[PDB]
């Protein structure tokens, strides 16, 4: 059975760096951990995987390489998206009173 | 949908009948079974003896051999008969 | 990279966002309306308007350029002219520096061919390769090389580096399997017997002076001897390398592959070569 | 009549090779025949400009119309723009002028105007491409 | 009056029916399957025309060439007119030379 | 355990290989079950849309034959005599009932018999036509890497499901190896489908994978991939058909 299907709207968690060196070091511990090279396949995948579960959002294959480091992969999850079509994009943005927009699809 | 199974090349040699009349010419010949041989191998079926040629093959090519292309000796018997001739 | 950026951000590449690369797809000029239509680019009346002018070189009735010039034999024979690709010491030392052509291995033209240092083709009157002195100053390479033709200064060249030059005739025929082997592999058929030179080129080949593959082996040394004396180098003596069996090998005069013997039938299939035991086969191949 | 034998060395010697063979390693530098390998590591510079596949520096004359002769680098990857700008550095004080250059972003190539082929492939073969 | 006074009946497309779906497998049979088969013969069609092109002249000689003596009779000799007036036309008249 | 796929072929130096989640079928949310490590000059070169035209328009043309014929003046059934004299009767001159001036006459220039349209690109140009068409599915989010095509049923409904759920386009381009190997279930589930087309390797191609919204890849078909197009780099000249046997090529 499909489950109801996944939100992409995505706001980055406040304690987003507590959480991501929580998981760094249950992964790999030096200092300035946000430099630790991603470069092994296994570290990488644990490391990304436990974020995707725990947060709704994995890096997609295109940012995938661009993962070098630690202060990479808390870029991507630190910059929010949102899902909402254009007609919610255009309506909730204090439209002028003299505007209206109707959307008939 | 699902693709067609993708084209191969027909496995093993390709044997003709010879008596459909609509077989091309050139598939019949010893030939066409020697290249057989040559690309499949023993699966051909081709005897290997047939390759070289029949005695009368042979005989054929022996004399097509000493009617153009002379011997070392005879072509340099032939170039100094020449030399000093122009001398 | 940041084209590939670009790519995410952008509308997903399909097959209604294709273009062709701008300036390589011209419009096409056809005859309507008022700039191409009308007369169309053809001019007003006449034969090239009616399409009919005259066939090419006609000059209107003065006999024509082509023709006034009297007949010279510039090009007689042409098709029976022997041609030797030329393969300077320069392309040859490039390819054993690539490692494309193993000197290690005596380096005959399919070994030239395999590692694409010279293309042939038999069927333009191609006789093989003739070796080039260019590039003889910076040649420092060892090799026992297999050639139709050779310069006096590039046999002196292959020479004074340690190695061995012989000169070594193919008809057409011997020479288009040599090139490619593997396609007369393949025809099914017994290697063929080498034919000797043509009789104006047997005294070339049977010269020492040109390290010729018939000459008296006899008169190497004393024309080695007279190279290095007349182009001022030692001559080494090869006998002492440890490459000397490689650098002596020689294919007998009959044979076109190094290991194999005329006659023979090579069986790619199955990795085996078939040898005939008939007496008349075997004196014929021998022959 | 027919006698099999396992003298295939002889045929797998004249079997060609398909694939480019790697140059063999060299104690000395430049080779003979002048080839360099590139140096390693890399270059640090923003842009790679790669081997051909016979592993020479793709710098290649054209000729155009029989009197517009050019000079193509071809495998560029990374900063054209850098590369142009370190290629008419390096040119200008050869010409006395600054080289009128085409920078093809597209297919990663630098067409510049003149022959300066064998400049050019020294001056990467210093840079270490 | 040369305008129809009714829209036409609505022209329906399946983009998704299995020809379209499947168009161009096995176009690169060759440079993917090491080369046993080429892609030209995956083309479908005249046996005078099955991997090669040319322009009509080229195409009728070929077609002769290779299919002439199947052809009906009178296909032949419209055949053998079609080339024989090419012929003229394309060696005999033309803007250029 | 992790599935995690390292690049079998060399890597340029200056180059890193690029990456993507190996997913599953099997259920889902198996939307990683690994990392594979995928060659940069196979699915990370230039973005050649360019390229990716000129080997579309290959594709459709270079196999069409139009069939549309017309019958010129001299085939046209009858036309013979002339129709009337020269002079005197007042008429136009004309030389035969079936010239293309006339109602019922040969076309003048038309469509002449069955026209091949056949040219064959470079194959390095059409190898890399398809490594473009790789990295752009790759960049745009259109490329998922299966580990197999195993699926729990058979039934369509399914990977219809499966699809929505994990938003892949509304067509989906599902590559296995070999057609022999190909799962029975995936081959169930896509024999009743329109929009997801299940193809072996040997049949990739530019135009399918534009056609496609989303391009489904096994683990063994991405090596297959890879080692057959980084072979069109570094081969040397062909010196016969790659069809005959060499030295190296299987
Ligand atoms: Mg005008
Ligand atoms: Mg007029
Ligand atoms: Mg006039
Ligand atoms: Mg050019
Ligand atoms: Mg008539
Ligand atoms: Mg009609």
């Amino acid at each position: 059975v499909c489950p109801p299907l996944r939100s992409r709207a995505y706001t980055p968690p406040e304690d987003l760096q507590s959480r991501l060196e929580s998981y760094v070091k249950e992964v790999f511990l030096p200092s300035n951990w946000q430099d630790i090279s991603l470069e092994d396949s296994r570290l990488k995948f644990n490391l990304l995987a436990h974020l995707a579960d725990d947060l709704g959002h994995v890096v997609p294959n295109s940012r995938l390489h661009q993962m070098c480091r630690v202060r990479d992969v808390l870029d991507f999850y630190n910059v929010p998206i949102q899902d909402r079509s254009k007609f919610d994009e255009l309506s909730a943005s204090n439209l002028p009173p003299n505007l209206k927009i109707t959307w008939s699809y | 949908y699902r693709a067609r199974p993708p084209p191969r090349r027909r496995p093993g040699p390709r044997w003709p009948d010879p008596e459909d009349l609509l077989t091309p010419r050139w598939q019949l010949g010893p030939r066409y079974a020697a290249k057989q041989f040559a690309r499949y191998g023993a699966a051909s079926g081709v005897v290997p003896g047939s390759l070289w040629p029949s005695p009368e093959q042979l005989r054929e090519l022996e004399a097509e051999e000493r009617e153009w292309y002379p011997s070392l000796a005879t072509m340099q018997e032939s170039l100094r008969v020449k030399q000093l001739a122009e001398e | 990279a940041r084209a590939l950026d670009l790519l995410r951000g952008l509308p997903r590449v399909s097959l209604a966002n294709l273009k062709p690369n701008p300036g390589s797809k011209k419009p096409e000029r056809r005859p309507r309306g008022r700039r191409r239509g009308r007369k169309c680019g053809r001019g007003h009346k006449g034969e090239r308007q009616r399409g009919t002018r005259p066939r090419l070189g006609f000059e209107g009735g003065q006999t024509p350029f082509y023709i006034r010039i009297p007949k010279y034999g510039f090009n007689e024979g042409h098709s029976f002219r022997r041609q030797y690709k030329p393969l300077s010491l320069n392309r040859l030392q490039y390819l054993i520096d690539l490692g494309r052509v193993d000197p290690s291995q005596p380096i005959d033209l399919t070994q030239l061919v395999n590692g694409r240092g010279v293309t042939i083709q038999p069927l333009k009157r191609d006789y093989g390769v003739q070796l080039v002195e260019e590039g003889a100053d910076t040649f420092t390479a060892k090799v026992n090389i297999e050639v139709q033709l050779a310069s006096e200064l590039a046999i002196a060249a292959i020479e004074k580096n340690g190695g061995v030059v012989t000169t070594a005739f193919y008809d057409p025929r011997s020479l288009d399997i040599v090139c490619k082997p593997v396609p007369f592999f393949l025809r099914g058929q017994p290697i063929p017997k080498r034919m000797l030179p043509p009789e104006e080129l047997v005294p070339y080949y049977t010269d020492a002076k040109n390290r010729g593959y018939l000459a008296d082996p006899a008169k190497f040394p004393e024309a080695r001897l007279e190279l290095a004396r007349k182009y001022g180098y030692i001559l080494p003596d090869i006998t002492k390398d440890e490459l000397f069996k490689m650098l002596c090998t020689r294919k007998d005069p009959r044979q076109i592959f190094f290991g194999l013997a005329p006659g023979w039938v090579v069986n790619m299939a199955d990795k085996k070569i078939l040898k005939p035991t008939d007496e008349n086969l075997l004196k014929y191949y021998t022959s | 009549f027919v006698e099999s034998v396992d003298e295939y060395q002889f045929v797998e010697r004249l079997l060609p090779a398909t694939r480019i063979p790697d140059p063999p390693k060299h104690e000395h530098y430049p080779t003979p025949s002048g080839w360099q390998p590139p140096r390693d590591p890399p270059p640090n510079l923003p842009y790679f400009v790669r081997r051909s596949r016979m592993h020479n520096i793709p710098v290649y004359k054209d000729i155009t119309h029989g009197n517009r002769q050019m000079t193509v680098i071809r495998k560029v990857e990374g900063d054209i723009w850098a590369l142009q700008k370190d290629v008419e550095d390096f040119l200008s004080p050869l010409l006395g002028k600054t080289p009128v250059t085409q920078v093809n972003e597209v297919t990663g190539t630098l067409r510049i105007k003149g022959y300066f082929d064998q400049e050019l492939k020294a001056w990467l073969l210093e840079k270490g491409f | 009056i040369g305008i129809r006074l009714t829209l036409p009946p609505p022209k329906v497309v399946d983009r998704w029916n299995e020809k379209r779906a499947m168009f161009g497998v096995y176009d690169n049979i060759g440079i993917l399957g090491n080369f046993e088969k080429h892609p030209k013969e995956l083309i479908r069609g005249p046996i005078w025309l099955r991997g090669w092109k040319g322009n009509e002249l080229q195409r009728c000689i070929r077609k002769r060439k290779m299919v002439g003596s199947r052809m009906f009779a009178d296909d032949l000799h419209n055949l053998n007119k079609r080339i024989r007036y090419l012929y003229k036309h394309f060696n005999r008249h033309g803007k250029f030379r | 355990e992790p599935v995690l796929r390292k690049v079998e072929l060399p890597v340029p130096t200056h180059r890193r290989p690029v990456q993507a989640w190996v997913e599953s079928l099997r259920g889902f949310e198996q939307e990683r079950v690994g990392l594979a490590d995928l060659h940069p000059d196979v699915f990370a070169t230039a973005p050649r849309l360019d390229i990716l035209h000129q080997v579309a328009m290959w594709q459709k043309n270079f196999k069409r034959i139009s069939y549309a014929k017309t019958k010129t003046r001299a085939e046209v059934r009858g036309g013979g005599r002339k129709p009337w004299p020269q002079k005197g009767t007042g008429r136009a001159r004309h030389g035969s009932i079936r010239s293309p001036l006339w109602r019922g006459g040969g076309v003048a220039h038309g469509p002449r018999g069955p026209t091949s349209y056949y040219y064959m690109l470079p194959m390095k140009v059409r190898a890399l036509g398809l490594k473009v068409a790789l990295t752009v599915k790759l960049a745009q989010d259109d490329l998922h890497i299966m580990d197999s095509l195993e699926l729990p049923t058979g039934d369509p409904q399914y990977l219809t499901e499966l699809a929505h759920y994990r938003r892949w386009g509304d067509s989906v381009l599902l590559v296995d190896l070999t057609h022999e190997e190909m799962p029975q279930s995936i081959v169930e589930a896509t024999s009743r489908l329109k929009t997801f087309n299940l193809i072996p390797a040997v049949g990739l191609n530019v135009h399918s994978m534009l056609k496609h919204q989303t391009l489904v890849l096994t683990l063994p078909t991405v090596a297959f991939l890879e080692d057959k197009l980084l072979w069109q780099d570094s081969r040397y000249r062909p010196l016969y058909p790659f069809s005959l046997p060499y030295s190296d090529f299987p």
